[PDB]
């Protein structure tokens, strides 16, 4: 199971085992074309938040996307319950408009909680902006 | 109308068993509750709790709402391992006010008009 981002093709990277703290590599195209990658862990401190998935993986990754002008990328994380709620239906309000994002949970994932999704997820940011707190 | 909080989803079918079941804090003092009727997940109301206090959302799809009360941070646990989160204290509501939201939300499966809500 590999994905296309850009003219790349990836695929899972090895993560810890996960223990209560979400943990993910994010991959994207810089500005040369080139591939770049960074680790984001959930539980951190944020700029925003009154958004629950702000420091989640996928939100840190949306966020990096919007502080960088980045169009294009793909996250995958270790959560075994899947990508959360808070993520499905927030994560087009912190990416940048038309900026598109691929969150690839772990394989087997199942949700324990409604509105979470095992499935891979393809968000593309929409025209509105995070409030700040 | 389905509820979900640390230890898995029961089926709550009157207010008096929700009343209880919000009481529950199976670690760190803290719970995470999710409250929907609809199998997809949405409408729902997340509720994060710990001690008396907590932050409430309400979403749907193209919705985002959080409760307002009246600012740092505040650590609230999204799981029973101890995954943490940190949210606003401009959105941090009393347990008690929580309990009432959720009360307005099982009678009318619709935003509960007792708190005061931002928009997100
Ligand atoms: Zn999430």
């Amino acid at each position: 199971g590999s994905y296309a981002l850009g003219p790349y093709q990836i695929s899972a990277p090895q993560l810890p085992a996960y223990n209560g703290q979400t943990v993910g590599t994010f991959y994207y195209v810089n500005d040369a074309g080139g591939l770049e990658s960074k680790v984001f862990s959930s539980g951190g401190p944020t700029p925003y938040p009154n958004y629950a998935n702000a420091g989640h993986v996928e939100g840190q990754s949306a966020l990096f996307m919007r502080d960088n002008g980045i169009s294009e990328g793909l996250v995958f994380h270790n959560n075994p319950e899947g990508t959360c709620g808070f993520c499905v239906n927030m994560t087009e309000t912190l990416l940048p408009e038309n900026a598109k994002m691929t969150v690839v949970p772990p394989e087997g994932a199942i949700p324990v909680k409604r509105g979470a999704t095992g499935e891979t997820k393809v968000f593309t940011g929409n025209s509105n902006s995070p409030k700040s707190p | 109308m389905y509820a979900d909080d640390f230890d898995g989803e029961i089926e709550i079918d009157e207010v008096d068993s929700l009343v209880e079941f919000l009481s529950r804090r199976p670690a760190f003092d803290a719970n995470n509750f999710v409250l929907t009727f609809e199998e997809s997940g949405f409408p729902q109301l997340n509720i994060f709790a710990k001690n008396d206090i907590a932050v409430v959302y309400y979403m749907d799809i193209g919705e985002n709402f959080v409760s307002k009360g009246n600012g740092g941070t505040e650590k609230f646990y999204e799981n029973k391992l101890g995954g943490e989160v940190d949210l606003s204290k401009d959105c941090v509501v009393s347990k008690e006010q929580m309990i009432e939201a959720a009360k307005q939300f099982f009678a009318t499966k619709q935003r509960p008009e007792q708190l005061t809500w931002s928009e997100l």
